[PDB]
């Protein structure tokens, strides 16, 4: 119903809705709310601003609806489903502040939704919301996949770990805060630890002390959210895992309660989920961006200039903790000098250009903002303070960018897309502000009334809701990851039911608003005849081969240098003669290929030059061995498996690819590079000499504020009382421990600790005070912002451009496989894309009464698919704690299972007179039966050690993988599935790859940090002891898993805690102290060669995933 | 870090002998009081110790005075001995029997790990067996590499020329 378009009522308020003042009148009152109901505390006014909103809202409301219409179908009242929201909550909010009932908490809550009346008044938002509910649209069937193996791999999870986590030390034989005891009369608790040390019966699994046994018992960890007893906390478990969210901790769990070889379900989960469905939905997300976008005095002097700017950026540089006074007055001259020349440019330039003309141009304002704000600092610097002007010197670093050729077309690009960009940054921070307003009114009370649950002392924490600016940052943390640790408070304080959804909402939308924006970002960026019987011999294939062999096992036989070495007496001599072995066969392969080709063919080969190194890499280790003076010469050797590049066709075009896709990457690594200088410039100045803190000696916690409340009372010793004072581990005194420290916060490993340290600083001599300076966050949020996001946009979108380009340069798809590889790919592109059309034909004469068809029939196979799903169903029912009925249930139902699939396989042979041996799936199939039947019965009579109880259960479940296939499954599956089986050849290349460096990494970890004391990061089962403990350890810095305590432990040294003459039983290696210079280029160097790598995976991955899209 | 690895067996006359005994911790976050006792037996011995630590190494009269040295571990997790200038009679067992007890808060854990070491001094002992016939398989490896190597150079220098 409405009212006629030819009214008077109707005409005045339609005139009034058309009119702009209008919609900036409601506007602007929706910001007031936003302010007046989030970001501002304690008013007394609340009463008469609400009613005033609530008012301008009703008639909003009114208008709006007396314009429209009501239900008109369409440009209407109903038409538009956000006055569906205002109405909602305009109608509750009359509701209850006029009515009895006092819904009062409930009633702020839901006006945090008036917040998003900030999209329907903006068009720009309003038609981004409408194109990214249609790329969600888009979204569906990924969706849809990444469930059914989320939940695949939930079961496969419950099937092996199931109760592990209850594992504990038993004591065997036989006051404070009431949420934070520990039961340490009955089980074993490591020093400082919370929760009681799991172990496992496996060797490799965690060990108990003397005097205790490993019983299952007590509960779970992480107050019983971390454990795969139920689906529903394991479908918990793998999302964690999906997100690579705070993993490490899982892994150690895990790997304690059980044995060490079960790394391969985290190693196979990370390949599926964390790689190939985040590279799905990438795809699935880039390829919607693109259909939308479819859809819609003056000559040559200038070098002294350039020179004074780059020595005004080597001063900047120079400033440091401590400092005396002559490198200090040194750099105020230096100041004064280099803001003269500058005075004096603008000076000279505003003569040569009349006044008009200098301020015509863009560069000339920022050149007279940086001459004026240092003239204003010069003076006016000394008095009252004002040390925030200092922090912006560092703006004179962006003068270096006139004569930048990149850093211009840069700035180009980003002003150039600055109106699409403005949508959607306005959109992330309206939902950003909105989440933070919601959470707060859900869940601040609850932090604060059940406070005790989540910190001893009752105390507030340092992540919480209770407030705004608390409340943004958790939000914003979410934002970045690590949304696992905070979730376990919310549940705490507020409960599972109600904190899942709000965080899910936060973790999906967040991600699908943050991937659109980076897409955005990517977007814009983008716009003698024996010597030729020599030469016979070295080119034989069988020469190769051999080569190659020997190749392969010197690599291998480094990995036997680990801490058991003087425990294999026979296995020492064997390798020590192996080692001359080698190195005589290589030095014949070099003689061999100097008489083939000659010397000058020789060196002038990249690759033989790599292998005369290798050569000298091998003979120096072998003279390494006779003089103790001469002995470092022996870690030479682990250079070795370089060799292994220039041998093998694979490694070689690897090697190329990379070199093609990823070095051209140096001018925007610059640009990114001068960004992070800037930052930890800034944080010097911010910083730098103040993380210093009174702890205690031996617990190590920061003394309470409120008794040493400066240095002078920490070290002097008074009352002979403990008490040390010194520096942080990672701190920003001066511009090598900020890049240290900011590679720490842009891998988001340990970024809570400075950030900590940040917020607790006062000055260069105080006691730091928690949460005393709050606002420095905005030092983090802005480097993560933009030294983190927008470098990571610039170098991913150099990087696909050099992918096409080379790609065009050979007009083939891929460039990582090899030729002998081509074919391969161009078959399973076939394979793939065509139907098998092999029928066989049904026996007739021998047997009539043989029906062939019920076999071939489309309703078999539709029960048989249907079999299966119900198979998988009916394992999320089992459970930890179970009752006796609810298990026989079970085993009788995979019993039944066993039953049918074995008449299936009997009809099946029944039917096909031995064509059912022909079919691989077939073979798949029949090996599932005759496992099922062993594993089932085989405890019937045998009786052997034992039969897994899930081992049948989990034996039945692989048949669920016919659920991928084409004919048999959801059709979109096959084609979620097509890149990765297109892909193949070239992540096969790609992870050997990376396997190689791994290794390298790994024996040359092995040599150095193993022997160091066991700290934060260095544990039982993540270490560099043996080859498997290191590559565990590398696999973890790979995915940011937590490589900061791994370098924290190998800064024992630095921290004065390692004995460096202790023996080491068992070796002849004595110490116990790490080298953190080596520690530094270890990390460092690794996590940049892992990255690149990793990332040309994903632009392989994701290309392939476009171009078959792309028909 | 701790490997445990049995002691050589075979000492030659005239030299030092190292009585190698690695006896550690399940885990080693956790402290302990340890006793250790050394023992010697002749053929016709009974058993009598020569050496001990009980709340710090102690003097023990014994044939063994003087010619006795330490050569463990501050943590006592190695507890190897060594004695000086052995000589062709003092063979046949020695036992590192170390006895260690914990402290929990509620229980006190009582261990004792024995070890024992049967020792044969010999007036000149040569090569081991395992390295010689290692290096003999290195030599025979070596020569037959080069012999064919030039087998082929031989053979594909014929076919070329011809
Ligand atoms: C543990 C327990 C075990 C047991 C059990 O539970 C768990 O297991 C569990 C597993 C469950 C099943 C899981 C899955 C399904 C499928 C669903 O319904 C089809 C899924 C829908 C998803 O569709 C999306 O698919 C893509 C998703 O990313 C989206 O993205 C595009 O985005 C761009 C824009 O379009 C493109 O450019 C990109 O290329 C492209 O990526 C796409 O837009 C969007 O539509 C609809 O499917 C379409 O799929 C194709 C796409 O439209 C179409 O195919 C076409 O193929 C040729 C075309 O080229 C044509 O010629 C052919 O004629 C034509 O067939 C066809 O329309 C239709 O098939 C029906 C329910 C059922 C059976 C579930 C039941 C319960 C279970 C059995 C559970 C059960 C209880
Ligand atoms: C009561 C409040 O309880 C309530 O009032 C809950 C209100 C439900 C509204 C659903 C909002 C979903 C927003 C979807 C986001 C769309 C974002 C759009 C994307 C840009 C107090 O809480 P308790 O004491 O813990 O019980
Ligand atoms: C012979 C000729 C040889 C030529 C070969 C050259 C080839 C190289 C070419 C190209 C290599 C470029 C690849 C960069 C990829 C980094 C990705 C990353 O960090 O993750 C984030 C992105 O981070 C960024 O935004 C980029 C900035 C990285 C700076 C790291 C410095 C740490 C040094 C600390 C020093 C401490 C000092 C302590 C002193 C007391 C996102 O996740
Ligand atoms: C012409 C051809 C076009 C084809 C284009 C194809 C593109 C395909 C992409 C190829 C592979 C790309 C590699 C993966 C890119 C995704 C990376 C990303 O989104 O950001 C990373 C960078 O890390 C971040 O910090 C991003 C977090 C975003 C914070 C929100 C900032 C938004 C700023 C906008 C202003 C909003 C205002 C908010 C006010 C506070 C996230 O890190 P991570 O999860 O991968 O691993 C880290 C684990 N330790
Ligand atoms: C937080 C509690 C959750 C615990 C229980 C988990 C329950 C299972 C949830 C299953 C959700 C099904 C979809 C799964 C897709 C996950 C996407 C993903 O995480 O992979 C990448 C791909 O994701 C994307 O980029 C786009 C995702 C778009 C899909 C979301 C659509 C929005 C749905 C709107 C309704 C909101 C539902 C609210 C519930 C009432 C990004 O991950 P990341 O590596 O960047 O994580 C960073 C940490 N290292
Ligand atoms: C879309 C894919 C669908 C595939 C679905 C099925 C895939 C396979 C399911 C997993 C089968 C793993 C078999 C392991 C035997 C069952 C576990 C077990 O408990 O038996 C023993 C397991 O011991 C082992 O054999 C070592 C464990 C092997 C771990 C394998 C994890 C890999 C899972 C990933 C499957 C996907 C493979 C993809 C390949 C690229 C230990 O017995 P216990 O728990 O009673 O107590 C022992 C301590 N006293
Ligand atoms: C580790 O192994 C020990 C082996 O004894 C298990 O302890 C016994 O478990 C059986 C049941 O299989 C009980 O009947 C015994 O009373 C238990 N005590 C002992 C010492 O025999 C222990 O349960 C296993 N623990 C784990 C977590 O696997
Ligand atoms: C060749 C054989 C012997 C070893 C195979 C192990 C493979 C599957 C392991 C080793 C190193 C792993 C990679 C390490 C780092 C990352 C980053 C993250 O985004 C998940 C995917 C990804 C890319 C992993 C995928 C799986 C991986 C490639
Ligand atoms: C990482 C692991 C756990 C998951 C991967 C499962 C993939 C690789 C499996 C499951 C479904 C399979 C496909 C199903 C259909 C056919 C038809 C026939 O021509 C044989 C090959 C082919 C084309 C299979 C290739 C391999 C396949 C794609
Ligand atoms: C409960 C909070 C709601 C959050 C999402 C806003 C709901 C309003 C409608 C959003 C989509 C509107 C666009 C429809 C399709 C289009 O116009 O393209
Ligand atoms: C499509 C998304 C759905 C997500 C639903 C899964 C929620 C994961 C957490 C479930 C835990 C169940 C708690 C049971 C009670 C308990 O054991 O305390
Ligand atoms: C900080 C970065 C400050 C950049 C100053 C503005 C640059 C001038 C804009 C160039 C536009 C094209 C031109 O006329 O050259
Ligand atoms: C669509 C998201 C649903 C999430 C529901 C969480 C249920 C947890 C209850 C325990
Ligand atoms: C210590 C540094 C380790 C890394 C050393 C990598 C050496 C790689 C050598 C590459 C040579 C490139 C020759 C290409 C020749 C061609 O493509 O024809
Ligand atoms: C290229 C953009 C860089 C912008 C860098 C922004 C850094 C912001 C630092 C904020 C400091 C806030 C200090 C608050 C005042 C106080 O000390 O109380
Ligand atoms: C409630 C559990 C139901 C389980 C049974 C689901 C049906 C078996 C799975 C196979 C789906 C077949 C779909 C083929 C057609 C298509 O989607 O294109
Ligand atoms: C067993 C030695 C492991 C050493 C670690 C590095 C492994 C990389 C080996 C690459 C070999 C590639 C094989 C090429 C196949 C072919 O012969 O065509
Ligand atoms: C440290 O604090 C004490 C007590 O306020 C003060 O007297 C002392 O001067 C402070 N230290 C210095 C040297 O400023
Ligand atoms: C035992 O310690 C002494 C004194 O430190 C030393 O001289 C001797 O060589 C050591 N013996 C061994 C085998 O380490
Ligand atoms: C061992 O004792 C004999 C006899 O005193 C002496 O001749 C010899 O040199 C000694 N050797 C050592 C190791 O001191
Ligand atoms: C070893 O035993 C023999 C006979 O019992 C004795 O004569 C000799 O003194 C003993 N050892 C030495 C060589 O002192
Ligand atoms: C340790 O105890 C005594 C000490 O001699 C003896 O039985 C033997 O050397 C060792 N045996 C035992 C009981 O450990």
């Amino acid at each position: 119903c409405t009212l006629s378009p030819f009214n008077c009522i109707r005409r005045t308020t339609i005139k009034v809705l058309v009119h702009p003042f209008f919609q900036l009148f409601i506007l602007i009152s929706v910001l007031i709310d936003c302010v007046f109901m989030s970001l501002t505390n304690l008013p007394k006014w609340r009463p008469v601003l609400e009613n005033t909103l609530l008012g301008i809202y009703t008639f909003e409301i009114l208008v709006k609806l007396f314009a429209r219409g009501v239900w008109a179908g369409s440009f209407s009242f109903l038409g538009d489903p956000w006055n569906w929201l205002d109405f909602s909550v305009t109608v509750f909010e009359v509701i209850i502040r006029y009515s009895p009932l006092d819904f009062i908490p409930t009633l702020q809550t839901a006006r945090t939704l008036r917040i998003l009346k900030i999209i329907p008044l903006n068009q720009g938002l309003k038609s981004l919301v409408g194109v990214l509910i249609h790329c969600l649209k888009q979204l569906i069937g990924v969706i849809i996949l990444t469930l059914f193996f989320l939940s695949i791999f939930s079961l496969i999870g419950m099937g092996l770990f199931m109760g592990n986590l209850k594992h504990k030390c038993f004591r065997w034989p036989q006051t404070g805060n009431p949420y934070y005891i520990r039961e340490t009369e009955n089980f074993y608790y490591l020093e400082g630890e919370r929760y009681a040390l799991l172990c496992g019966n496996r060797t490799d699994a965690g060990q108990c002390p003397e005097g205790y046994v490993c019983v299952k018992a007590g509960i779970n960890p992480d107050q019983g959210f971390t454990n795969f007893d139920s689906f529903g906390w394991a479908l918990f478990a793998l999302f964690r895992l999906m997100a690579q969210d705070y993993p490490e901790v899982l892994y150690h769990q895990i790997l304690y309660a059980s044995g060490k070889v079960y790394m391969i379900f985290f190693v196979v989960v990370s390949f599926l989920f964390s790689f190939y469905m985040a590279s799905l939905f990438l795809g699935i997300l880039a390829m919607a961006y693109e259909e939308e976008k479819q859809r819609v005095m003056a000559p040559f002097t200038d070098l002294f200039l350039i020179i004074c700017i780059i020595l005004n950026v080597c001063f900047l540089t120079l400033e440091h903790y401590p400092m005396s006074k002559q490198t200090n007055t040194l750099l105020n001259i230096g100041n004064l000098v280099f803001i003269g020349i500058f005075t004096a440019e603008m000076i000279f330039k505003i003569i040569a250009m009349h006044p008009y003309g200098y301020f015509q141009v863009g560069w000339n304002i920022f050149d007279s903002m940086i001459v004026f704000h240092g003239l204003i600092e010069l003076c006016l610097a000394n008095v009252a303070g004002m040390a925030l002007l200092r922090l912006f010197r560092m703006l004179r670093i962006f003068k270096l960018g006139k004569y930048w050729p990149t850093f211009q077309i840069l700035m180009w690009s980003l002003s150039n897309s600055w109106v699409a960009l403005k949508d959607l940054v306005l959109l992330l921070f309206t939902f950003i502000f909105f989440s933070a307003a919601f959470g707060m009114k859900l869940f601040g009370k609850n932090y604060e009334e059940f406070v005790c649950h989540i910190d001893k002392d009752c105390q507030l924490p340092r992540w919480h809701m209770h407030d705004f600016f608390h409340s943004f940052l958790n939000v914003f943390r979410i934002l970045c990851g690590e949304w696992v640790e905070t979730l376990w408070d919310c549940m705490e304080v507020a409960g599972q039911s109600w904190c899942i959804p709000f965080y899910l909402m936060v973790i999906l939308i967040g991600n699908l608003l943050v991937l659109y924006l980076f897409l955005a970002l990517v977007s814009s960026f983008s716009s003698q005849n024996i010597r030729k019987t020599c030469c016979k011999i070295v080119e034989n294939n069988w020469f190769k081969c051999f080569i190659g062999l020997v190749t392969l096992l010197s690599t291998g036989t480094l990995a036997f240098e680990d801490i058991y070495m003087d425990q294999r007496k026979t296995i020492k001599i064997l390798l020590e003669y192996a080692d001359m072995i080698f190195t005589y066969i290589f030095i014949l392969e070099m003689l061999l290929k100097w008489m083939a080709y000659g010397f000058k063919a020789y060196f002038s080969n990249g690759w033989y030059r790599l292998d005369f190194v290798v050569v000298i890499v091998f003979c120096l280790s072998l003279i390494g061995k006779t003089r103790e003076e001469l002995k470092p010469l022996i870690s030479m050797k682990f250079l070795r498996p370089l060799r292994v590049l220039s041998q093998f066709e694979r490694m070689k075009v690897v090697v190329r690819a990379l070199i093609k896709t990823t070095l051209p990457t140096l001018n925007v690594f610059l640009v990114c590079l001068m960004i992070w200088l800037i930052f930890s410039i800034m944080g010097v100045d911010l910083f730098a000499g103040r993380f210093y803190e009174c702890i205690d000696p031996t617990s190590g916690e920061r003394f309470p504020s409120s008794e040493v409340m400066n240095k002078s009372r920490c070290e002097s010793l008074l009352f002979n009382e403990s008490m040390l004072w010194e520096n942080a581990k990672m701190n920003f005194d001066n511009v090598g421990n900020g890049f240290l420290s900011l590679l720490q916060v842009a891998t988001f490993n340990g970024w809570i600790t400075i950030m900590n340290s940040a917020i607790d600083s006062v000055a260069v001599n105080i006691q730091p005070h928690f949460e005393v300076n709050i606002y420095m966050y905005c030092y983090f949020i802005n480097f993560i912002i933009f030294g983190v996001f927008l470098p990571l946009s610039m170098l991913i979108t150099v990087i696909i451009d050099n992918f096409n380009k080379h790609k065009i340069k050979l007009g083939g798809s891929n460039i990582f496989i090899t030729v002998k590889q081509r074919k391969q790919y161009r078959r399973l592109k076939k394979l793939m894309y065509e139907d098998s059309q092999r029928p066989v034909p049904r026996p007739l004469n021998k047997l009539q009464g043989f029906i062939f068809d019920v076999v071939t029939s489309q309703a078999f196979n539709v029960i048989v698919m249907v079999l299966i799903c119900f198979q998988a169903i009916a394992m999320m029912i089992d459970t930890d704690v179970q009752s006796l009925q609810m298990s026989i249930a079970l085993y009788w139902i995979n019993s039944i299972f066993v039953m049918l699939y074995t008449m299936e396989c009997i009809l099946k042979l029944i039917a096909f007179r031995c064509f059912y041996f022909t079919i691989a799936w077939n073979i798949f199939d029949f090996m599932v039966v005759i496992f099922s039947i062993t594993g089932l019965c085989l405890p019937m009579t045998v009786g052997s050690y034992l039969v897994p109880p899930s081992l049948v259960q989990l034996i039945l479940l692989s048949r669920i993988i016919h659920m991928l296939r084409l004919g048999k499954g959801p059709k979109v599956f096959h084609n979620l599935m097509l890149p990765l089986m297109l892909s193949l050849p070239a992540l096969l290349n790609i992870i050997l790859l990376i396997f190689l460096v791994m290794f390298i990494y790994a024996v040359f970890g092995m040599y150095n940090f193993a022997y160091v004391k066991k700290e934060a990061g260095i544990n039982d089962v993540s270490n560099f002891e043996t080859f498997g403990n290191s590559m565990l350890c590398l696999f973890q810095v790979a995915i940011f898993a937590g490589w900061d305590g791994m370098l924290d432990a190998i800064f024992n040294s630095k921290w004065s805690d390692c004995d460096p003459d202790k023996i080491n039983p068992g070796t002849q290696v004595r110490g116990d102290c790490g080298n953190p210079s080596v520690g530094i280029f270890y990390f460092v160097s690794y996590i940049l060669i892992s990255w690149l790598i990793i990332v040309n995976m994903y632009i392989v991955v994701v290309m392939e995933f476009l171009n078959i899209a792309s028909k | 870090v701790c490997v445990e690895v049995p002691s050589e067996t075979e000492a030659v006359q005239g030299n030092p002998m190292k009585l190698r005994c690695i006896s550690c911790m399940k885990r080693e976050e956790v402290e302990a009081t340890t006793v250790v006792e050394w023992f010697y037996r002749p053929e016709g011995g009974k058993d009598f110790l020569i050496y001990e630590y009980r709340n710090g190494h102690q003097e023990v009269e014994s044939p063994f005075q003087g010619r006795l040295q330490w050569n463990g571990s501050k943590d006592l997790q190695d507890v190897s001995i060594t004695v000086l200038n052995v000589t062709l009679n003092d063979s046949g067992l020695y036992t590192c029997n170390v006895s260690r007890e914990f402290e929990f808060e509620a229980h006190r854990p009582f261990v004792k790990t024995t070890r024992l070491i049967p020792l044969r001094v010999t007036e000149e002992a040569g090569e081991d067996f395992t390295s010689v016939v290692s290096e003999i398989m290195m030599y025979i490896l070596l020569v037959f590499l080069t012999l064919w190597l030039l087998i082929e150079m031989i053979y594909c220098y014929r076919k070329v020329s011809k």
